[PDB]
């Protein structure tokens, strides 16, 4: 990969379901903290989860985020998706400065007939 | 003693952002204290916060810019701040240098630069800078670098040089003081008041050229005292004698009293309303001292 | 009592192009006698040209915008001029709205833009925009109309309506009178001067954003005086004594008399200076009023 | 389509000649012609101007033909410098905004 990190460009979920986001990264950002970010402007964005740049999966209310230094693939998990999870989010890795992201769009319906 | 300019709010220059004064309104339903940086200035000629003296200078900064390109984020700009008159910016007891933002959102800025590739050498480049709330980029005015980024595929080979910032866009306006040092608190001016029972502050209103992708409502912005005000103080620096001054804010050709208000001596105007809702003025008017009159002077109410 | 602003030149707005002062000299290489626009004043108060109060209509312009496609041209923008705090324009007495520009080349412009594409809706557009000298354009300020343009491959889906154009860059400039009427004569504030012998124009310099393909040399721009002064001398409508009123440049924190100088009720000051190349002085000093003086009054030569 | 639509770069020889078509569609048939020199490119400077015919009109070393049955007006340059290399336009004259295209001129020696 050249981009230090890259992501499904957009997802869909629904109600009362989950989706995972798979946040493939270059190998040179292994031992960066990995985040999951939500809204825009890009880098005013709420974080809503955090590595603390170990593989230890962290869960913060329905989000989780697991880092596969081996594979350079930090994945993402909304649970119990709401209407109001849809909107732009981020993967992203911290450091000095501007942080490398990638937008993710992600949208939610209901679960039709 | 104490004189104002014979000035039309409509004529003069807002104080906060770069553009005319368009606005003049009372609304009890916006945040009754703002911790504004720029427009801050005593009656006695004192600025305060990171206000200057020149409108041009208003929501701009100037750098010695340093610049790179990253891959999945585009050239990468570098400001070193610099006061924008040349000299060195000092951490001091203020936020930033005087005239960086006092806002936050994501702003569009343009500067000068120069390229190193053939056929091409001097153009302006619009870079995307985040001021706050609170942010990733670690942005420290106070310590006297931010960073902003513009997209592009490849280096757009610019020589390292000066520049001065000038603002072209907001997106995702707050007016909410943005992140001046990574975070950490910062010496700012204190929010503008107290108010009496009653009063509320006077608003001096324009509108933010604004990237927005659903909505076009402009973008407002407020400031306490249009930039001939602040100026027309710090020049003058007259000798204060009690707590506020009485104004009448009068039209010029009909000799009409539109209201009376108080300029409190640390800068700020307070109108008397019992009202809810927002209460807008006529621009065309001009303020006229009447006299010195304690912080406890009751005005007449408007509307 | 005849004064001053108390404001260093560094720390002014320059009154033709909207940006800090950066320099003061005189150069008697450079045209003597300037027909500039803005940045005029009388000293009584009474501004000529189109010169306007608040620096922030430098060099800017209001309209009705109505937008069109052409292809071989791209977007086309005809702007219907008004008054910069949106008073109807009236063709009259002075050659465009206040704060037009007063100089020539290709300026960049930058409008708010409302689009009916969706996912989009508030954006800021650059525009180009020929100024003068000549122009196949038939630019026609003066009548309250100007066209610009931007390269684009297909309609960018504008909705028509008012902007504030604010200058971006200029190309090629010239410090010239733009084409105020198509290339026919309007009322014009009459050229700088006249002066004695062995006397010249003050400059108060600033640097204008540029594009240039093959030279980084920054594009100077002068005027006659900072816009502070502008607005001091609007406000005060002074009672003018004579033709001109005696002038001291200080440091004030050391005292140093850097020279004497004349400004003349008309609006502009004058040096004795006799070489012939440009003479700098710094910028961190104060003028002081000394008193009245005669027409003839012989000032000391500086340098 | 574009109203006016020209070579992107001509090429000619010191002391040599060179020659541009100018094409244009056929609304613009009654309109006058003309080839422009310098940037910026709407304070060009005018070379030579047709009056709207067919007339052949020549200044100094330049010269401009409208060929209306075609609708191309045809331009030469003579004696070909090292100073006449630089950007021209081919024009065409209204109100507002002129149809132009950008031709750039090279020579070699
Ligand atoms: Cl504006
Ligand atoms: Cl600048
Ligand atoms: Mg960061
Ligand atoms: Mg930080
Ligand atoms: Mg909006
Ligand atoms: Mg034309
Ligand atoms: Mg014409
Ligand atoms: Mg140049």
């Amino acid at each position: 990969m050249e981009d230090p990190v890259t992501g499904p460009e957009e997802v869909s979920g629904q109600e009362q379901g989950s989706l995972t986001v798979q946040c493939r990264y270059t190998s040179g950002w292994k031992d960066y903290k990995k985040y999951w970010c939500q809204g825009v402007p890009q880098r005013s964005c709420k974080t809503l989860v955090e590595t603390d740049a170990s593989e230890q999966l962290v869960k913060k209310n329905r989000v989780s985020i697991r880092d596969n230094q081996r594979d350079f693939i930090f994945t993402v998990t909304m649970e119990d998706l709401r209407m109001s999870d849809a909107g732009i989010y981020w993967c992203g890795i911290t450091k000095g400065g501007l942080d490398p992201m990638f937008k993710v769009t992600v949208n939610i319906g209901p679960v039709p007939t | 003693m104490v004189d104002l300019p014979v000035i039309q709010p409509r004529l003069c220059t807002h104080a906060r952002w770069p553009a005319p004064v368009y606005g003049l309104l009372v609304d009890p339903s916006l945040p009754s204290n703002p911790q504004w940086q720029n427009g801050r200035v005593h009656v006695d000629g004192t600025l305060l916060g990171t206000t200057p003296i020149s409108g041009s200078w208003v929501s701009c900064f100037a750098a010695e810019a340093a610049y790179k390109f990253q891959s999945g984020t585009g050239e990468v700009a570098t400001f070193t701040l610099i006061e924008q008159d040349g000299s060195a910016y000092v951490p001091g007891d203020r936020a930033a240098p005087l005239g960086y933002p006092d806002f936050s959102g994501q702003l569009e800025i343009e500067v000068q630069t120069e390229t190193t590739k053939t056929g091409d050498k001097l153009k302006v480049t619009t870079f995307e800078m985040i001021l706050g709330p609170t942010t990733n980029a670690d942005q420290a005015p106070y310590q006297g670098r931010v960073f902003a980024s513009v997209t592009a595929a490849a280096s757009l080979d610019l020589v390292d040089g000066r520049v001065r910032a000038v603002p072209r866009s907001i997106y995702g306006f707050q007016d909410t003081i943005p992140e001046y040092n990574d975070g950490l608190l910062v010496p700012l001016a204190p929010p503008i008041g107290p108010f009496l029972p009653g009063e509320v502050l006077l608003r001096f209103r324009t509108y933010m050229r604004q990237i927005d992708t659903a909505d076009a409502a402009a973008e407002a912005i407020d400031c306490a005292l249009p930039q001939e005000f602040v100026s027309w103080f710090a020049s003058n620096a007259f000798t204060v004698q009690s707590e506020a001054l009485l104004l009448r804010y009068r039209n010029t050709l009909t000799g009409q009293l539109l209201f009376e208000c108080k300029l409190y001596n640390e800068g700020y105007i307070a109108l008397s309303y019992s009202g809810s809702g927002p209460l807008t003025f006529p621009t065309d008017g001009i303020f006229e001292v009447v006299s010195w009159v304690p912080r406890l002077y009751q005005l007449a109410s408007v509307g």
